[PDB]
Protein backbone atom coordinates (compact mmCIF):
# COMPACT_ATOMS: atom_id res chain seq x y z
CA UNK A 1 0.00 0.00 0.00
CA UNK A 2 1.08 3.61 -0.51
CA UNK A 3 2.94 5.03 2.51
CA UNK A 4 4.26 8.52 3.23
CA UNK A 5 6.13 9.43 6.43
CA UNK A 6 7.37 12.97 7.05
CA UNK A 7 9.91 14.18 9.60
CA UNK A 8 11.91 17.24 10.53
CA UNK A 9 9.28 19.17 12.43
CA UNK A 10 10.05 20.89 15.71
CA UNK A 11 9.95 24.17 17.58
CA UNK A 12 12.05 27.03 16.22
CA UNK A 13 12.48 30.71 16.89
CA UNK A 14 11.06 33.23 14.44
CA UNK A 15 13.60 33.56 11.65
CA UNK A 16 14.84 30.02 12.21
CA UNK A 17 14.81 27.19 9.74
CA UNK A 18 13.74 23.61 9.10
CA UNK A 19 14.32 20.92 6.51
CA UNK A 20 11.42 18.48 6.34
CA UNK A 21 11.71 15.08 4.72
CA UNK A 22 9.05 12.68 3.50
CA UNK A 23 9.89 9.02 2.90
CA UNK A 24 7.71 7.28 0.33
CA UNK A 25 7.01 3.60 -0.29
CA UNK A 26 4.56 1.28 -2.04
CA UNK A 27 4.58 3.03 -5.41
CA UNK A 28 7.15 3.92 -8.05
CA UNK A 29 8.14 7.26 -6.51
CA UNK A 30 9.62 8.74 -9.69
CA UNK A 31 6.29 8.31 -11.52
CA UNK A 32 4.38 10.81 -9.33
CA UNK A 33 4.37 14.50 -8.57
CA UNK A 34 4.41 15.32 -4.87
CA UNK A 35 3.24 18.19 -2.71
CA UNK A 36 3.51 19.77 0.72
CA UNK A 37 0.30 20.82 2.45
CA UNK A 38 0.13 22.54 5.86
CA UNK A 39 -2.74 22.99 8.32
CA UNK A 40 -2.92 25.31 11.32
CA UNK A 41 -5.14 24.51 14.33
CA UNK A 42 -8.83 24.75 13.45
CA UNK A 43 -8.13 25.60 9.79
CA UNK A 44 -8.61 23.77 6.53
CA UNK A 45 -5.55 22.54 4.66
CA UNK A 46 -3.49 24.99 2.62
CA UNK A 47 -1.30 23.86 -0.27
CA UNK A 48 2.34 24.89 0.16
CA UNK A 49 4.45 23.61 -2.76
CA UNK A 50 4.55 21.07 -5.61
CA UNK A 51 7.30 19.29 -7.54
CA UNK A 52 6.77 17.25 -10.70
CA UNK A 53 7.84 13.63 -10.83
CA UNK A 54 11.15 14.34 -12.61
CA UNK A 55 11.42 17.85 -11.08
CA UNK A 56 10.90 19.85 -14.29
CA UNK A 57 8.04 21.79 -12.66
CA UNK A 58 8.05 23.37 -9.21
CA UNK A 59 5.38 25.75 -7.92
CA UNK A 60 4.90 27.55 -4.57
CA UNK A 61 1.99 29.10 -2.72
CA UNK A 62 2.15 32.89 -2.41
CA UNK A 63 2.52 32.61 1.39
CA UNK A 64 5.84 30.71 1.18
CA UNK A 65 7.65 31.60 -2.04
CA UNK A 66 11.12 33.04 -1.52
CA UNK A 67 11.50 31.31 1.83
CA UNK A 68 10.84 27.59 1.18
CA UNK A 69 12.54 25.26 -1.31
CA UNK A 70 11.00 21.95 -2.39
CA UNK A 71 13.20 19.20 -3.84
CA UNK A 72 13.22 15.45 -4.33
CA UNK A 73 15.72 12.68 -4.87
CA UNK A 74 14.10 9.88 -6.79
CA UNK A 75 16.77 7.29 -5.96
CA UNK A 76 16.19 7.78 -2.20
CA UNK A 77 12.35 7.83 -2.50
CA UNK A 78 12.45 11.05 -0.48
CA UNK A 79 10.84 14.47 -0.85
CA UNK A 80 12.22 17.58 0.90
CA UNK A 81 11.09 20.97 2.13
CA UNK A 82 13.74 23.44 3.26
CA UNK A 83 12.08 26.32 5.14
CA UNK A 84 13.78 29.56 6.22
CA UNK A 85 12.84 32.96 7.68
CA UNK A 86 10.07 31.21 9.58
CA UNK A 87 7.28 33.27 11.13
CA UNK A 88 4.67 32.34 13.70
CA UNK A 89 2.09 32.23 10.93
CA UNK A 90 4.04 29.23 9.52
CA UNK A 91 3.13 27.15 12.60
CA UNK A 92 1.17 24.15 11.33
CA UNK A 93 0.97 20.46 10.77
CA UNK A 94 2.94 19.87 7.53
CA UNK A 95 1.77 17.03 5.30
CA UNK A 96 3.51 15.29 2.44
CA UNK A 97 1.02 14.32 -0.29
CA UNK A 98 1.15 12.32 -3.51
CA UNK A 99 -0.42 13.71 -6.65
CA UNK A 100 -2.12 11.19 -8.94
CA UNK A 101 -2.20 11.45 -12.73
CA UNK A 102 -3.77 9.56 -15.61
CA UNK A 103 -2.25 11.42 -18.56
CA UNK A 104 -0.42 14.78 -18.62
CA UNK A 105 -2.00 16.41 -15.51
CA UNK A 106 -1.32 15.92 -11.79
CA UNK A 107 -4.92 16.33 -10.73
CA UNK A 108 -5.57 15.11 -7.17
CA UNK A 109 -3.62 14.68 -3.95
CA UNK A 110 -4.60 11.13 -3.12
CA UNK A 111 -2.28 9.85 -0.36
CA UNK A 112 -1.15 11.99 2.58
CA UNK A 113 1.20 11.28 5.47
CA UNK A 114 0.34 11.75 9.12
CA UNK A 115 2.21 15.07 9.14
CA UNK A 116 5.15 16.60 11.00
CA UNK A 117 4.47 19.49 13.38
CA UNK A 118 6.32 22.83 13.07
CA UNK A 119 5.89 25.49 15.78
CA UNK A 120 7.43 28.94 15.33
CA UNK A 121 7.49 30.87 18.61
CA UNK A 122 9.81 32.92 20.81
CA UNK A 123 8.18 31.62 24.01
CA UNK A 124 10.36 30.32 26.84
CA UNK A 125 9.36 27.23 28.72
CA UNK A 126 7.25 28.55 31.53
CA UNK A 127 5.46 26.71 34.34
CA UNK A 128 1.75 27.46 34.76
CA UNK A 129 0.05 29.43 37.51
CA UNK A 130 -2.60 27.16 39.01
CA UNK A 131 -5.62 28.96 40.40
CA UNK A 132 -8.44 27.34 42.40
CA UNK A 133 -11.98 27.93 41.17
CA UNK A 134 -14.42 27.56 44.08
CA UNK A 135 -17.90 29.08 44.57
CA UNK A 136 -17.38 32.34 46.46
CA UNK A 137 -27.90 23.19 44.66
CA UNK A 138 -27.70 19.39 44.78
CA UNK A 139 -24.45 19.41 42.80
CA UNK A 140 -21.41 21.69 43.03
CA UNK A 141 -19.00 22.59 40.21
CA UNK A 142 -15.34 23.32 40.97
CA UNK A 143 -12.39 24.18 38.77
CA UNK A 144 -8.76 24.92 38.31
CA UNK A 145 -7.43 27.61 36.00
CA UNK A 146 -4.05 26.78 34.49
CA UNK A 147 -2.64 29.99 33.15
CA UNK A 148 0.41 31.20 31.28
CA UNK A 149 2.44 28.10 30.42
CA UNK A 150 4.49 26.87 27.43
CA UNK A 151 4.73 24.45 25.73
CA UNK A 152 1.34 22.82 25.56
CA UNK A 153 1.46 19.53 27.46
CA UNK A 154 -0.31 19.86 30.81
CA UNK A 155 -2.43 17.29 32.63
CA UNK A 156 -5.07 18.02 35.28
CA UNK A 157 -5.99 15.19 37.68
CA UNK A 158 -8.72 15.38 40.33
CA UNK A 159 -8.47 13.38 43.58
CA UNK A 160 -5.69 11.17 42.18
CA UNK A 161 -7.94 10.30 39.19
CA UNK A 162 -10.83 8.83 41.21
CA UNK A 163 -12.96 11.79 40.12
CA UNK A 164 -12.96 11.55 36.32
CA UNK A 165 -16.41 11.05 34.78
CA UNK A 166 -17.60 14.49 36.01
CA UNK A 167 -14.57 16.32 34.58
CA UNK A 168 -14.39 18.73 31.66
CA UNK A 169 -10.96 19.59 30.31
CA UNK A 170 -11.10 22.68 28.21
CA UNK A 171 -8.71 23.11 25.30
CA UNK A 172 -5.77 25.44 25.82
CA UNK A 173 -5.61 28.81 24.06
CA UNK A 174 -2.70 31.10 23.23
CA UNK A 175 -2.65 34.58 24.71
CA UNK A 176 0.12 36.92 25.82
CA UNK A 177 2.30 34.37 24.01
CA UNK A 178 1.45 31.56 26.48
CA UNK A 179 -1.16 28.83 26.91
CA UNK A 180 -4.14 28.82 29.26
CA UNK A 181 -6.70 26.10 29.98
CA UNK A 182 -9.12 25.12 32.72
CA UNK A 183 -10.69 21.99 34.11
CA UNK A 184 -14.03 21.62 35.87
CA UNK A 185 -15.39 18.89 38.12
CA UNK A 186 -18.91 18.38 39.43
CA UNK A 187 -19.56 16.53 42.67
CA UNK A 188 -22.60 16.28 44.98
CA UNK A 189 -22.95 18.96 47.65
CA UNK A 190 -22.88 16.07 50.15
CA UNK A 191 -19.28 15.36 49.13
CA UNK A 192 -17.83 18.88 49.02
CA UNK A 193 -16.70 20.65 51.08
CA UNK A 194 -17.55 17.77 53.46
CA UNK A 195 -14.73 15.77 51.86
CA UNK A 196 -11.57 17.04 50.20
CA UNK A 197 -11.25 17.81 46.47
CA UNK A 198 -7.85 18.55 44.90
CA UNK A 199 -6.65 19.30 41.37
CA UNK A 200 -3.14 18.07 40.46
CA UNK A 201 -1.56 19.93 37.55
CA UNK A 202 1.47 18.35 35.85
CA UNK A 203 3.60 20.39 33.42
CA UNK A 204 6.25 17.92 32.18
CA UNK A 205 8.38 20.31 30.10
CA UNK A 206 8.88 22.62 33.12
CA UNK A 207 9.00 19.61 35.54
CA UNK A 208 6.29 21.06 37.76
CA UNK A 209 3.38 19.55 39.66
CA UNK A 210 1.02 21.79 41.64
CA UNK A 211 -1.70 20.32 43.83
CA UNK A 212 -4.36 22.91 44.71
CA UNK A 213 -6.96 22.18 47.38
CA UNK A 214 -10.43 23.58 46.74
CA UNK A 215 -11.47 25.56 49.79
CA UNK A 216 -14.93 27.10 50.27
CA UNK A 217 -14.82 30.90 50.26
CA UNK B 1 -3.46 21.39 -12.02
CA UNK B 2 0.25 20.76 -12.62
CA UNK B 3 2.12 19.34 -15.61
CA UNK B 4 3.34 15.75 -15.36
CA UNK B 5 6.78 14.70 -16.57
CA UNK B 6 6.35 11.96 -19.16
CA UNK C 1 -7.20 32.02 -6.19
CA UNK C 2 -10.42 30.02 -6.33
CA UNK C 3 -12.47 30.43 -3.15
CA UNK C 4 -14.27 27.24 -2.02
CA UNK C 5 -17.34 27.99 0.13
CA UNK C 6 -18.80 25.17 2.22
CA UNK C 7 -22.14 25.18 4.01
CA UNK C 8 -22.99 24.35 6.65
CA UNK C 9 -20.01 25.07 8.83
CA UNK C 10 -21.42 22.52 11.29
CA UNK C 11 -23.88 19.74 10.47
CA UNK C 12 -25.78 17.84 13.19
CA UNK C 13 -27.15 14.49 12.01
CA UNK C 14 -28.74 11.42 13.56
CA UNK C 15 -26.91 8.19 12.93
CA UNK C 16 -28.64 6.24 10.18
CA UNK C 17 -29.84 9.48 8.59
CA UNK C 18 -28.66 11.21 5.44
CA UNK C 19 -26.22 14.11 5.51
CA UNK C 20 -25.72 16.60 2.72
CA UNK C 21 -22.83 19.05 2.38
CA UNK C 22 -22.51 21.66 -0.32
CA UNK C 23 -19.52 23.37 -1.89
CA UNK C 24 -19.45 26.43 -4.13
CA UNK C 25 -16.42 27.61 -6.10
CA UNK C 26 -15.82 31.19 -7.09
CA UNK C 27 -14.97 30.11 -10.65
CA UNK C 28 -15.90 27.30 -12.98
CA UNK C 29 -14.09 24.08 -12.15
CA UNK C 30 -14.28 22.70 -15.74
CA UNK C 31 -10.66 22.34 -16.89
CA UNK C 32 -9.76 22.85 -20.54
CA UNK C 33 -9.31 19.04 -20.75
CA UNK C 34 -13.00 18.64 -19.90
CA UNK C 35 -12.67 17.12 -16.45
CA UNK C 36 -14.09 18.85 -13.37
CA UNK C 37 -11.36 18.57 -10.72
CA UNK C 38 -13.50 18.87 -7.59
CA UNK C 39 -12.72 16.53 -4.70
CA UNK C 40 -13.95 15.77 -1.17
CA UNK C 41 -11.79 14.83 1.82
CA UNK C 42 -12.61 13.52 5.28
CA UNK C 43 -10.42 14.37 8.27
CA UNK C 44 -10.82 12.60 11.60
CA UNK C 45 -9.38 13.86 14.91
CA UNK C 46 -5.60 13.62 15.02
CA UNK C 47 -5.30 12.29 11.47
CA UNK C 48 -4.56 13.71 8.05
CA UNK C 49 -7.33 14.19 5.47
CA UNK C 50 -8.33 11.10 3.48
CA UNK C 51 -9.67 11.43 -0.07
CA UNK C 52 -13.30 10.29 -0.41
CA UNK C 53 -14.47 11.49 -3.83
CA UNK C 54 -12.42 12.78 -6.76
CA UNK C 55 -13.57 14.48 -9.96
CA UNK C 56 -17.06 15.23 -8.57
CA UNK C 57 -18.33 11.66 -8.22
CA UNK C 58 -15.59 8.98 -8.21
CA UNK C 59 -15.24 7.07 -4.92
CA UNK C 60 -11.62 6.55 -3.91
CA UNK C 61 -10.36 3.03 -3.15
CA UNK C 62 -12.04 1.59 -0.07
CA UNK C 63 -14.62 4.37 0.30
CA UNK C 64 -17.99 2.76 1.13
CA UNK C 65 -21.06 3.00 -1.11
CA UNK C 66 -22.89 5.46 1.11
CA UNK C 67 -20.69 8.38 -0.06
CA UNK C 68 -22.00 10.03 -3.23
CA UNK C 69 -20.99 13.23 -4.98
CA UNK C 70 -22.61 15.25 -7.74
CA UNK C 71 -22.82 18.78 -9.13
CA UNK C 72 -21.52 20.90 -11.98
CA UNK C 73 -20.00 24.23 -12.87
CA UNK C 74 -19.64 25.91 -9.49
CA UNK C 75 -22.12 24.08 -7.24
CA UNK C 76 -21.30 20.72 -5.69
CA UNK C 77 -22.84 18.32 -3.20
CA UNK C 78 -21.54 15.36 -1.21
CA UNK C 79 -24.12 12.92 0.15
CA UNK C 80 -23.60 10.43 2.99
CA UNK C 81 -26.67 8.25 2.67
CA UNK C 82 -26.75 6.55 6.11
CA UNK C 83 -24.35 8.24 8.49
CA UNK C 84 -22.33 5.92 10.73
CA UNK C 85 -20.21 6.81 13.74
CA UNK C 86 -16.99 6.37 11.71
CA UNK C 87 -18.14 9.15 9.34
CA UNK C 88 -18.04 11.84 12.03
CA UNK C 89 -15.25 14.29 11.35
CA UNK C 90 -14.44 17.29 9.18
CA UNK C 91 -15.16 17.15 5.46
CA UNK C 92 -13.40 19.47 3.02
CA UNK C 93 -13.99 20.07 -0.66
CA UNK C 94 -11.01 20.95 -2.83
CA UNK C 95 -10.41 22.06 -6.41
CA UNK C 96 -7.45 21.24 -8.62
CA UNK C 97 -8.54 22.86 -11.89
CA UNK C 98 -6.54 26.05 -11.29
CA UNK C 99 -3.17 26.83 -9.74
CA UNK C 100 -3.13 27.09 -6.79
CA UNK C 101 -5.24 24.17 -5.58
CA UNK C 102 -7.47 25.39 -2.76
CA UNK C 103 -9.63 23.94 0.00
CA UNK C 104 -12.95 24.78 1.60
CA UNK C 105 -13.16 25.86 5.22
CA UNK C 106 -14.59 22.54 6.33
CA UNK C 107 -17.86 21.09 7.56
CA UNK C 108 -17.90 19.30 10.90
CA UNK C 109 -20.26 16.33 10.93
CA UNK C 110 -21.65 15.96 14.44
CA UNK C 111 -24.22 14.03 16.45
CA UNK C 112 -27.83 15.05 17.13
CA UNK C 113 -29.44 14.62 20.54
CA UNK C 114 -32.29 16.10 22.58
CA UNK C 115 -31.93 19.67 23.80
CA UNK C 116 -30.17 20.26 27.11
CA UNK C 117 -29.83 23.60 28.91
CA UNK C 118 -26.34 24.52 30.17
CA UNK C 119 -25.25 24.35 33.78
CA UNK C 120 -23.60 27.72 34.50
CA UNK C 121 -21.10 28.38 37.31
CA UNK C 122 -19.23 31.63 37.90
CA UNK C 123 -15.98 31.97 39.82
CA UNK C 124 -14.14 35.06 41.13
CA UNK C 125 -10.36 35.48 40.84
CA UNK C 126 -8.29 33.75 43.50
CA UNK C 127 -6.32 35.71 46.08
CA UNK C 128 -3.21 34.07 44.60
CA UNK C 129 -3.84 35.54 41.16
CA UNK C 130 -4.63 38.97 42.62
CA UNK C 131 -1.29 38.77 44.46
CA UNK C 132 0.24 38.16 41.00
CA UNK C 133 -1.50 41.29 39.74
CA UNK C 134 -4.18 39.75 37.55
CA UNK C 135 -7.83 38.89 37.97
CA UNK C 136 -9.56 36.22 35.90
CA UNK C 137 -13.30 35.73 36.18
CA UNK C 138 -14.25 32.25 35.02
CA UNK C 139 -17.61 30.92 33.91
CA UNK C 140 -18.33 27.29 33.03
CA UNK C 141 -21.29 26.40 30.80
CA UNK C 142 -21.42 22.62 30.86
CA UNK C 143 -23.39 19.79 29.25
CA UNK C 144 -25.62 21.70 26.84
CA UNK C 145 -27.12 20.95 23.42
CA UNK C 146 -27.16 22.30 20.69
CA UNK C 147 -23.65 23.73 20.43
CA UNK C 148 -24.91 27.25 19.61
CA UNK C 149 -24.65 29.50 22.65
CA UNK C 150 -23.88 33.17 23.27
CA UNK C 151 -22.08 34.31 26.41
CA UNK C 152 -22.03 37.95 27.49
CA UNK C 153 -19.97 39.39 30.29
CA UNK C 154 -21.40 42.36 32.17
CA UNK C 155 -19.32 44.46 34.53
CA UNK C 156 -21.55 46.71 36.66
CA UNK C 157 -24.42 46.07 34.22
CA UNK C 158 -22.33 47.08 31.16
CA UNK C 159 -21.08 44.64 28.52
CA UNK C 160 -17.37 43.95 28.06
CA UNK C 161 -15.56 42.01 25.36
CA UNK C 162 -11.88 42.89 25.87
CA UNK C 163 -10.11 40.19 27.87
CA UNK C 164 -12.70 37.43 27.19
CA UNK C 165 -11.38 34.05 25.98
CA UNK C 166 -13.87 31.33 25.10
CA UNK C 167 -13.06 27.63 24.87
CA UNK C 168 -15.27 24.75 23.66
CA UNK C 169 -14.81 21.04 24.28
CA UNK C 170 -15.56 18.59 21.50
CA UNK C 171 -18.86 16.77 21.47
CA UNK C 172 -18.91 14.47 24.47
CA UNK C 173 -18.60 10.79 23.49
CA UNK C 174 -21.10 9.59 26.14
CA UNK C 175 -23.97 12.13 26.23
CA UNK C 176 -23.33 14.05 22.98
CA UNK C 177 -23.45 17.41 24.82
CA UNK C 178 -21.05 20.34 24.59
CA UNK C 179 -19.28 22.31 27.29
CA UNK C 180 -17.65 25.70 27.28
CA UNK C 181 -15.33 27.83 29.38
CA UNK C 182 -15.54 31.63 29.33
CA UNK C 183 -12.71 33.51 31.03
CA UNK C 184 -12.65 37.27 31.54
CA UNK C 185 -9.12 38.41 32.36
CA UNK C 186 -8.45 41.81 33.91
CA UNK C 187 -5.56 43.39 35.70
CA UNK C 188 -5.97 43.65 39.47
CA UNK C 189 -6.43 47.41 39.01
CA UNK C 190 -9.29 47.08 36.52
CA UNK C 191 -10.90 44.34 38.65
CA UNK C 192 -10.83 46.80 41.60
CA UNK C 193 -12.67 49.57 39.67
CA UNK C 194 -15.88 47.55 39.55
CA UNK C 195 -18.06 45.46 41.80
CA UNK C 196 -20.73 43.51 39.90
CA UNK C 197 -19.51 40.63 37.70
CA UNK C 198 -22.01 38.74 35.58
CA UNK C 199 -21.91 35.68 33.31
CA UNK C 200 -24.93 35.71 30.96
CA UNK C 201 -25.87 32.89 28.59
CA UNK C 202 -28.54 32.63 25.94
CA UNK C 203 -29.28 29.17 24.60
CA UNK C 204 -32.24 28.02 22.54
CA UNK C 205 -33.54 26.03 25.54
CA UNK C 206 -34.94 29.30 26.97
CA UNK C 207 -36.03 32.78 25.96
CA UNK C 208 -34.64 33.98 29.27
CA UNK C 209 -30.85 34.30 29.61
CA UNK C 210 -29.19 32.28 32.34
CA UNK C 211 -27.64 34.93 34.61
CA UNK C 212 -24.79 34.18 37.05
CA UNK C 213 -23.26 36.95 39.19
CA UNK C 214 -21.09 37.76 42.17
CA UNK C 215 -20.23 41.06 43.80
CA UNK C 216 -16.52 41.61 44.43
CA UNK C 217 -17.04 43.15 47.87
CA UNK C 218 -18.90 39.99 48.93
Amino acid sequence: EVKLVESGGGLVQPGGSRKLSCAASGFTFSDYGMAWVRQAPGKGPEWVAFISNLAYSIYYADTVTGRFTISRENAKNTLYLEMSSLRSEDTAMYYCARYDYDNILDYVMDYWGQGTSVTVSSAKTTPPSVYPLAPGGSSVTLGCLVKGYFPESVTVTWNSGSLSSSVHTFPALLQSGLYTMSSSVTVPSSTWPSQTVTCSVAHPASSTTVDKKLEPS
Amino acid sequence: QFRHDS
Amino acid sequence: DVVMTQTPLSLPVSLGDQASISCRSSQSLVHSDGNTYLHWYLQKPGQSPKLLIYKVSNRFSGVPDRFSGSGSGTDFTLKISRVEAEDLGVYFCSQSTHVPPTFGGGTKLEIKRADAAPTVSIFPPSSEQLTSGGASVVCFLNNFYPKDINVKWKIDGSERQNGVLNSWTDQDSKDSTYSMSSTLTLTKDEYERHNSYTCEATHKTSTSPIVKSFNRNE
